[PDB]
């Protein structure tokens, strides 16, 4: 079973 | 807090199922820091140099879901609990804090920015004390300098009663 990405942080 | 951030969510329950199961990943990545999720948990990890980073407690021993199949580690230290894999394309790579501040801002993953002093070399104080449940799910999460360059990647918060007064961290010099 992968980790897997649901979403992302944009930095700024 | 002088560095902003907001999310993007990607995916829900049954594309995460599946692209569990299949270790395949066609989502574009983006952003510095990535959401992620297994079966049982829920945290981050913070792009520095090439390499996504996130906590051991977390990943276990786990490959990542990414274009071309599933990714293996390039790097699993059960002490100082800290994996890593080669960050798929896409992902924005940060930069290692050398500079020394005191002053370091933690991102967490509802895209707040909130104040940490740091006392040691892997502890800081929360300037303000929030809920430990405030902070669930954003273990992995970077630990900013003001300029925005990484310290290091949050790992465990120290409480009592349900409220989060510190907090642990893998520095990035463990990196
Ligand atoms: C993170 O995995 C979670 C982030 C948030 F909840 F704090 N981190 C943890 O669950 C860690 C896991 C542990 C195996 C390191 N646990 C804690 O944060 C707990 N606090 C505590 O046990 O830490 C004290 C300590 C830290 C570091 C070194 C020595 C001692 C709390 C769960 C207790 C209320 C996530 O869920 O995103």
């Amino acid at each position: 079973g992968s980790v897997v990405i649901v979403g992302r942080i944009i930095l700024s | 807090a002088p560095i902003t951030a907001y999310s993007q969510q990607t995916r829900g329950l049954l594309g995460c199922i599946i692209t569990s199961l299949t270790g395949r990943d066609k989502n574009q990545v983006d952003g510095e820091v990535q959401v992620l999720s297994t079966a049982t948990q829920s945290f981050l990890a913070t792009c520095v140099n090439g390499v996504c980073w996130t906590v051991y407690h977390g990943a276990g021993s786990k490959t990542l879901a990414g274009p071309k199949g599933p990714i293996t580690q390039m790097y699993t230290n059960v002490d100082q609990d800290l994996v890593g894999w080669p960050a798929p394309p896409g992902a924005r790579s940060m930069t290692p804090c050398t500079c020394g501040s005191s002053d370091l801002y933690l991102v967490t993953r509802h895209a707040d920015v909130i104040p940490v002093r740091r006392r040691g070399d892997s502890r800081g104080s929360l300037l303000s004390p929030r809920p430990v449940s405030y902070l669930k799910g954003s273990s992995g999460g970077p630990l900013l300098c003001p300029s925005g360059h990484v310290v290091g990647i949050f790992r465990a918060a120290v409480c009592t009663r349900g409220v989060a007064k510190a907090v642990d961290f893998i520095p990035v010099e463990s990196m």
